[PDB]
């Protein structure tokens, strides 16, 4: 009874007056431009729905609605990748011959000698190498023609307007109450049991009806053409039976608990394909079966409507003193008690976390991407292995910056002090002071002993005293502990003593084990660990840890500082508090996220670099009919990572001669997109080191010269405002710098990958 | 539909259809006419 | 420390009182706007040089000016 | 006379380019047009001299077409922004383009050229400097 | 000596530091009719006390933006006051300075640091070279 | 100048020098600057009214009628 739906009929008409009346949803913007900031305030507002109104039912009704808007955007993309992969495509060349053809998606019209950029990709085809992995995608989903990428491209587009309706529907026509969206326990029972665990359910059934049949007769060298349809494994039954002999046993041993039966297509192995390289499709079935059993269990968790489940109050108010364990109760008496009140009316808390969440699933999927390769033919296409790594390491770091800006927003706006009396938001806020200064010192500790060291190894080098250096033939600086770990897991499979025998092969052969190889290239190898992977992943602790200094500090200090004790009323955003108090600029949370996006990109930018080298020099290459293999780079990580002279001269500058030679040939797009990041990057460094009182006052002389023409405007020229100088500063500074990466990574691994 | 009349003539609906209105007429240009340079404009094809 | 100076354009707004975060400034009895009052500073020890009384001044030029000054210990706004 | 700049289809190494030139839309008929028309300097490449009496057309003609088209956009535009002084909002013409008013002012700048000399002799051109907002010495 | 009992609070890290007790101290003291939860100006929430109440701050600041944006803005208690206190033990009130806020006229408060001129009739630095005054300072 | 008349800024800080503004009201005290003027553009605080005495305007237009 207590969970029901409830909704208004028609709150909000549809009708295109308020599109003519730009600005209307701000108080302020609807009277109109006066000068040139009302048109940039009206696009930085348009979003911030809380500023709208201080209704949070009507605010809720904006997110949902808007939440169909972004689904259908994103339905229309994916249409757009099915259709240009159904029809400007060599899909089905690829498919024939998956290791001698480069995937391409793209092909460009011949008007200003552009066409230069349809590269030889092969299987007679002309276009832009895509490194997106979607023929690695689809091959693994048993698409085999561009017929049935050009159904699923149709689907996307009717989906896409299905979600279109969908948010018109259910904001001007069905608007949920306020209560419907607080069902804190009904919201996590369906996402969990019927969005996770009835997705990989439905994913596990394709996987074992259609993906893993049609790629068992690929991966052992049937013809395209000789492959049944994917509904002909479903009709004819004897097929399958064939394929797999558990088939001709039909449901008998599901139901009667005889499980083992169906070890043929739910298989266990562990390791990789020899054939492709990628995980075993049969092995993704079975992962994804037993996740969507367990995803369903968790989805009985909460108590809906029929009494039996747990609760999202009782469970929090329960996390207390001295309900916690012994060591743990340094929480107070109060403990988790009060933070059911964020849930129920923040918005932005929620967000925060989830933000958080999707850049730890992003991380996931890189890391574990490239070390269990799970489409067929993408270990050993190292373009799109690079590219695939790189662009879910950036996502994430985006997301990880957004999770700690909606917590700065949370805590100047949605935060009520009345709420939480001596709770742990309470007692953490109270010892703001001793979590900042720890952390601050743990990051001058972590950058001397990673950084400095690697200054000192500079200047040992350069002295022509190697000995002195901090490198394997020098001191040695062994990462004992991941040694040790990738030990243990690679006795676990049988390759402390066998922790889990089920598996037959490695479940990572980075770990150890042995080496995979496809078509003459490298899939995976053992990653050895020494005095440079010790070094770069102290950079990595070192720079993550600042960027938590930045954005932590920004948090906890939101509402106020010792120096501006009132910066809550200011607002979340705002430039400064004057050049009082020797000087108060960018102390708002804002700036907080402003400087965190800046260590954000400066510490992923060595996070990809680390893989790109390491992969390239350790795992990456070539082998012959005898098994040597010769790297990309040839080993150069070793002894030229350990020095960051090694990395301007056996990285930046060695690793850039594809990029920079790419001119008169189909790469030269990255030739030419590699000067574009870095025009953009010195572009932006005006916004950032200039200030808004100069610009100003030179459109004063430039509004003069308008004035004595009579062609001044009536909406006024204003320079930007100091938050949107920052703001432009550091996009256009990010934008720079992440393209200048793209396309020297896209250049050389198209060329040698 | 009156409002959507309006709507259509905002500064960047009307600057988003001159710009490519503009691109339009270049870029047919180039296929029409590619390589034209200075000292070759409205000069007969050899 | 600050120094804070009121000129004869005062017309009695008293918002840059209101804006001031350390109790600089108090409005006086005067004769020379229509609302009979103006801003004075007998307090500019206590001044941090923030400018939030500028920036709530409605009159065009400013009839209330902050002119930065030697640094003191509450000027700088230390709690330490 | 310039000795160092030969005429394209004499210069031994623009040919060099043209025969290596691959056979595309974007090769054949404009090499045909450098070779006859431009003229190349050692590195086979046309260059563009402004030391020569004769080609004077060659330069003046693209000259005087940007300057009509520059000068028919900020006619247009200045025309405009005059006709919506006049109006109670002038502000809100800015964002909202007035058809017919923009039509009227993109007729009449096809003759600016001889607007603009007219305003000028009238004095109408230009505000008259104590008329104009300016910041104290 | 200002009487007056202190808030609920559990302790934190914005309190006072060695200028307190080395320079100068503040303290805010105001009466509630309930008791009721604050916000402190250093961050954290205290709960006032049903009668008379007494916080020390570092910065007279935090007084002011206690009492003004909270005390009175929000739990319409017009009646604190802030206290400069000095190590030896001499307290003095400071805020509001006569009994009536600032914001409004009282009769008696004389002008301070009036200029008798508009801001654009301020003389050029080069009259008053060598002379030690400041053009806003000059008569 | 009376209320309705058409007036030009002579003071030089202000925002509105050599401009024009449009006198809103004039006050009959004794007050330092009695005269206020509305104006189409607002300056860099986006206030569009300012006071000002008489010797710092200059009378353009008549108030109509
Ligand atoms: C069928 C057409 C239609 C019409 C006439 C309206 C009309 C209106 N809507 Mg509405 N809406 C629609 C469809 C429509 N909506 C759909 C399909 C959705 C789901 C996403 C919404 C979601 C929605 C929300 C959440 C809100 C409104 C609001 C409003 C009112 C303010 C006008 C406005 O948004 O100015 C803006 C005018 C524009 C022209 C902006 C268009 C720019 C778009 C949105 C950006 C592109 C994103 C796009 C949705 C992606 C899908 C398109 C795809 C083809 C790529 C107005 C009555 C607001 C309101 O009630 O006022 C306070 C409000 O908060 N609508
Ligand atoms: C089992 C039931 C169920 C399922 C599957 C979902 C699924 C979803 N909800 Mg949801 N929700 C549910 C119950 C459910 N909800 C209930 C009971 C409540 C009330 C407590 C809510 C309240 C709620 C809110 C408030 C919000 C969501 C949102 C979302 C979306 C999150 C974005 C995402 O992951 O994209 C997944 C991407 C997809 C393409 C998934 C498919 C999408 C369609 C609509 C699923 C249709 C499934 C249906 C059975 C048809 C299947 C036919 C055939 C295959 C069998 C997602 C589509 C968010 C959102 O984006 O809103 C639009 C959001 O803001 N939900
Ligand atoms: C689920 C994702 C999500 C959602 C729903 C929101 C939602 C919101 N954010 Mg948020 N944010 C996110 C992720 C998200 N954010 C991430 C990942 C970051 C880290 C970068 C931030 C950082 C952030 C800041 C710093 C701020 C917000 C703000 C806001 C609020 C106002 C939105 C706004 O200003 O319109 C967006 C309007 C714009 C004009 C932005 C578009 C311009 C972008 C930067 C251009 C990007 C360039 C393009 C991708 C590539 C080049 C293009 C090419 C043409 C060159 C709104 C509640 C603001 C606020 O006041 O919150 C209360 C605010 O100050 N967010
Ligand atoms: C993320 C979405 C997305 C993106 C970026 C592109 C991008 C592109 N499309 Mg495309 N397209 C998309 C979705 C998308 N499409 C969808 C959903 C459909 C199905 C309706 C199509 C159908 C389509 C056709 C039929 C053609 C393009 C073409 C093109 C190219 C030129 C587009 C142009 O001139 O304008 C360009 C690379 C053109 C092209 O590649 O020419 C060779 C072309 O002929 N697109
Ligand atoms: C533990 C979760 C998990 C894992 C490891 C995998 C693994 C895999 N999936 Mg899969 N999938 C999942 C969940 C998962 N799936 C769910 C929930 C759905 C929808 C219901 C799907 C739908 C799906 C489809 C449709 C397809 C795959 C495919 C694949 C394979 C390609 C690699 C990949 O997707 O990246 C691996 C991903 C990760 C390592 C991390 C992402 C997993 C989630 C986001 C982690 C969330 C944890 C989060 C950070 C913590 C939450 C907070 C906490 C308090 C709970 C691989 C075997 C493809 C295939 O064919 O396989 C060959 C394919 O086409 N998946
Ligand atoms: C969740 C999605 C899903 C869907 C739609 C299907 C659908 C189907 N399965 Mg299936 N199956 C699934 C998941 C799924 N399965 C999983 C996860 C397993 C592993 C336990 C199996 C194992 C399985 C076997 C062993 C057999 C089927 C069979 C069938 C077909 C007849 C089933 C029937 O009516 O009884 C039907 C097309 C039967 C069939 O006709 O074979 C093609 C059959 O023999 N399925
Ligand atoms: C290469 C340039 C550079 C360097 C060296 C630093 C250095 C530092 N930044 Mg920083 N920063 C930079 C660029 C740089 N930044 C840029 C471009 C931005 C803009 C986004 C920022 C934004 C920024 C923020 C927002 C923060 C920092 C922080 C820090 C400190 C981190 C703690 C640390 O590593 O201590 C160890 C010090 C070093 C590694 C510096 C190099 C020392 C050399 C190698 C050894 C010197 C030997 C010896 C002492 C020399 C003495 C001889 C004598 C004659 C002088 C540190 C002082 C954080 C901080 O203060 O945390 C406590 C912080 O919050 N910075
Ligand atoms: C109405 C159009 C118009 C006209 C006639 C002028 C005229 C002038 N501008 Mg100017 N300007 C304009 C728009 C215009 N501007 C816009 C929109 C901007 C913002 C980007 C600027 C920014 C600008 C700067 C920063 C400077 C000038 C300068 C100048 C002077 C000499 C250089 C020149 O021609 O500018 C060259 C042109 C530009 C720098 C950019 C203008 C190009 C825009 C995009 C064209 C817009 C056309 C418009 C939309 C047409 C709409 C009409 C339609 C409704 C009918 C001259 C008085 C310079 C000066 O003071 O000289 C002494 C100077 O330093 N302008
Ligand atoms: C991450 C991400 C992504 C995505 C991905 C994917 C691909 C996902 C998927 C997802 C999915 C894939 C989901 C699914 C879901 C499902 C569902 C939700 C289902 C349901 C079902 C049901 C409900 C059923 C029912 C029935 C019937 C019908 C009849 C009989 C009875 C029964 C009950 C059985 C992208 C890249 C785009 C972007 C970025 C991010
Ligand atoms: C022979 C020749 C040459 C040279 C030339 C020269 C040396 C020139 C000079 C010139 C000059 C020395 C000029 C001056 C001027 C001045 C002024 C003062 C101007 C003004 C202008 C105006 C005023 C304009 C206006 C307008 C128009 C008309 C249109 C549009 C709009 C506007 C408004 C902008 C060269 C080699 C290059 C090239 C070849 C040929
Ligand atoms: C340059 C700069 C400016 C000046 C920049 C301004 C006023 C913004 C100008 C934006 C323009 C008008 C947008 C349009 C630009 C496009 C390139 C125009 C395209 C024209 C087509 C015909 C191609 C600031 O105002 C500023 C403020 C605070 C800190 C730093 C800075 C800063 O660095």
């Amino acid at each position: 009874q207590k969970v029901r739906v409830v909704v208004d009929n028609d709150p909000v008409p549809t009708s295109p007056e308020l599109w003519a009346k730009p600005g209307h949803f701000d108080r302020t913007l609807a009277r109109g431009p006066k000068t040139t900031t009302w048109i940039w305030n009206l696009h930085a507002n348009a979003h911030d729905f809380d500023t709208h109104t201080s209704d949070l039912e009507d605010i809720s009704r904006k997110i949902f609605a808007a939440h169909f808007g972004h689904l259908a955007v994103i339905f229309i993309w994916l249409s757009g990748m099915y259709f240009h992969g159904a029809k400007f495509s060599n899909f089905e060349a690829w498919m024939a011959n998956p290791t001698g053809v480069k995937p391409s998606a793209q092909v460009v019209w011949s008007l200003v000698g552009q066409d230069i950029l349809n590269a030889d990709v092969g299987g007679g085809f002309h276009g832009i190498q895509i490194t997106s992995g979607l023929f690695q995608l689809w091959r693994a989903a048993g698409i085999t023609n561009t017929f049935q990428l050009y159904c699923t491209a149709i689907g996307g587009l009717v989906m896409a307007a299905i979600m279109l309706f969908a948010g018109w529907f259910h904001y001007h026509k069905r608007a949920p109450k306020l209560e419907w969206f607080q069902n804190w326990e009904a919201m996590m029972n369906h996402h969990l049991a019927g969005l996770l665990g009835l997705g990989c359910l439905g994913w596990a059934g394709h996987q074992i009806h259609v993906a893993l049949p049609v790629n068992k007769l690929l991966d052992a060298g049937v013809a395209i053409k000789d492959i049944p349809l994917p509904h002909e494994f479903i009709l004819n039954t004897s097929l399958m039976a064939e394929l797999y002999p558990s088939f001709a046993k039909g449901l008998v041993p599901f139901f009667t608990l005889q499980w083992g039966q169906y070890a043929d297509f739910l298989t266990f192995k562990g390791g990789l394909n020899p054939v492709t390289g990628g995980l075993w499709l049969s092995d993704t079935a079975h992962h994804h079966l037993a996740l969507a059993v367990l995803f369903i269990v968790a989805g009985h968790f909460y108590r809906t409507n029929w009494g039996i489940g747990h609760s999202f109050k009782e469970m929090l108010d329960d996390a207390k003193s001295p309900n916690m364990l012994p060591f743990l109760n340094f929480i107070g008496p109060v403990g988790h008690e009060g933070l059911d009140k964020i849930f129920e009316t923040s918005w932005h808390a929620n967000l925060s976390i989830h933000l958080v969440q999707f850049g730890t699933a992003s991380l996931l999927v890189a890391h574990h991407m490239y070390a269990m390769p799970p489409y067929p033919y993408l270990a050993t296409d190292y373009a799109t292995a690079l590219s695939l790594f790189t662009h879910h390491v950036w996502i994430a770091g985006f997301c990880i910056v957004g999770g700690a800006a909606h917590a700065a927003i949370f805590m100047v706006r949605d935060y009520d002090p009345a709420h939480h009396v001596n709770n742990i938001l309470d007692r953490t806020l109270r010892h703001r002071d001793v979590i900042i200064s720890h952390l601050a010192w743990v990051c001058q500790f972590l950058g001397f002993h990673s950084f400095a060291m690697y200054c000192h190894n500079d200047t040992m080098r350069a002295f022509g005293r190697p000995q002195d250096m901090f490198s394997d033939t020098g001191i040695q600086l062994q990462p004992i502990f991941a040694q040790w770990i990738q030990h243990i897991h690679t006795a676990a499979v049988g390759a402390l003593g066998t922790t889990a025998p089920g598996i037959g092969a490695p479940v990572s052969y980075a770990w150890g084990g042995g080496m995979v190889a496809v078509g003459g290239k490298v899939a995976m190898m053992p990653i050895a660990l020494g005095t440079a992977d010790f070094l770069i992943h102290h950079i990595h602790a070192f720079t993550i840890h600042v960027t938590v200094l930045v954005l932590f500090k920004g948090v906890l200090f939101a509402r106020g500082s010792r120096l501006v004790p009132d910066k809550a009323n200011l607002g979340f955003r705002f430039p400064c508090d004057g050049p009082g108090r020797g000087g108060t600029c960018q102390v708002s949370a804002w700036d907080h996220v402003f400087l965190g996006l800046f260590w954000m990109y400066n510490s992923l930018s060595m996070v990809v670099f680390h893989f790109s080298w390491k992969m390239q020099s350790d795992v990456w290459g070539t082998v012959d009919s005898d098994g040597i293999v010769t790297h990309l780079t040839g080993g150069n990580f070793a002894t030229s990572s350990i020095t960051n002279n090694g990395w301007l001269r056996d990285f930046l500058w060695a690793q850039s001669a594809q990029v920079i030679q790419s001119y008169n040939s189909s790469l030269s797009a990255y030739g030419l997109m590699f000067l574009a990041g870095h025009f953009i990057f010195g572009f932006s460094l005006m916004f950032l080191f200039s200030g808004r009182g100069y610009w100003q006052e030179l459109i004063e002389s430039i509004v003069w010269a308008h004035n004595k023409l009579k062609v001044a405007p009536a909406i006024q020229p204003r320079a930007l405002s100091i938050v949107h100088g920052r703001a432009v500063g550091v996009a256009h500074y990010l934008l720079g710098g992440i393209v200048t990466t793209w396309a020297f990574f896209l250049a050389r691994m198209s060329a040698i990958g | 539909m009156q409002h959507v009349f309006k709507y259509l003539t905002l500064a960047p609906v009307m600057a988003t259809f001159t710009m490519v209105a503009l691109s339009v007429v270049l870029i047919m240009l180039q296929i029409w006419f590619p390589g034209l340079q200075y000292g070759t404009y409205f000069k007969p094809t050899p | 420390s600050h120094t804070v100076k009121i000129y004869d354009t005062c017309i009695g707004c008293t918002q840059c009182v209101r804006a001031c975060p350390t109790d600089v400034l108090e409005m006086v009895p005067w004769d020379g706007c229509k609302a009979a009052q103006i801003a004075s500073s007998p307090r500019t020890e206590d001044c941090v040089g923030c400018k939030r009384c500028e920036t709530a001044c409605p009159t065009d030029f400013l009839s209330i000016r902050v002119y930065l000054g030697a640094e003191t210990t509450r000027s700088m706004g230390l709690a330490y | 006379a310039n000795s160092t700049l030969v005429p394209c289809s004499k210069s031994p190494a623009f040919q060099a380019r043209m025969k290596n030139a691959p056979d595309t839309y974007y090769f054949n008929k404009p090499f045909k047009a450098y070779a006859k028309y431009e003229l190349c300097g050692t590195d086979g490449l046309p260059h563009l001299p402004l030391d020569r009496l004769d080609r004077a057309t060659d330069v003046l003609v693209p000259i005087g077409l940007f300057l009509y088209v520059a000068g028919f956009i900020g006619w247009s535009g200045r025309s405009y922004l005059r006709a919506t002084k006049s109006a109670s909002d002038p502000e809100m013409k800015e964002i909202f383009i007035d058809l017919p008013l923009a039509l009227q002012s993109i007729s009449k700048a096809v003759l600016w050229p001889l607007l603009a000399l007219q305003e000028f002799l009238s004095g109408d051109l230009t505000a008259r400097d104590e008329e104009i907002p300016i910041s104290p010495r | 000596t200002l009487e007056g009992q202190t808030p609920i609070f559990g302790g934190g890290t914005g309190g006072l530091l060695t200028k307190a007790e080395r320079e100068e101290k503040y303290v805010i003291t105001w009466t509630s009719p309930k008791e009721q939860v604050f916000e402190m100006p250093t961050g954290g929430s205290a709960i006032m006390r049903q009668g008379k109440n007494k916080l020390e701050i570092a910065r007279k600041e935090y007084g002011i933006a206690l009492g003004g944006q909270q005390l009175r803005a929000k739990f319409k208690i017009n009646d604190y006051k802030i206290y400069r206190v000095y190590p030896n033990g001499e307290t003095q009130m400071i805020h509001p300075a006569d009994g009536v806020f600032p914001e409004k006229v009282n009769q008696g408060r004389p002008k301070v640091r009036y200029v008798d001129r508009n801001i654009g009739s301020n003389p050029s630095p080069a009259k008053l070279k060598f002379s030690g005054v400041q053009p806003y300072d000059a008569p | 100048v009376e209320r309705g008349s058409k007036v030009r800024i002579l003071r030089r800080e202000s925002y509105w020098y050599q401009d024009v503004g449009l006198v809103a009201s004039v006050d009959k005290s004794g007050i330092k600057y009695p005269v206020i003027v509305r104006f189409d553009k607002v300056n860099y605080a986006g206030v569009n009214t300012n006071n000002f005495a008489d010797f710092e305007l200059l009378e353009i237009e008549k108030p109509k009628a």
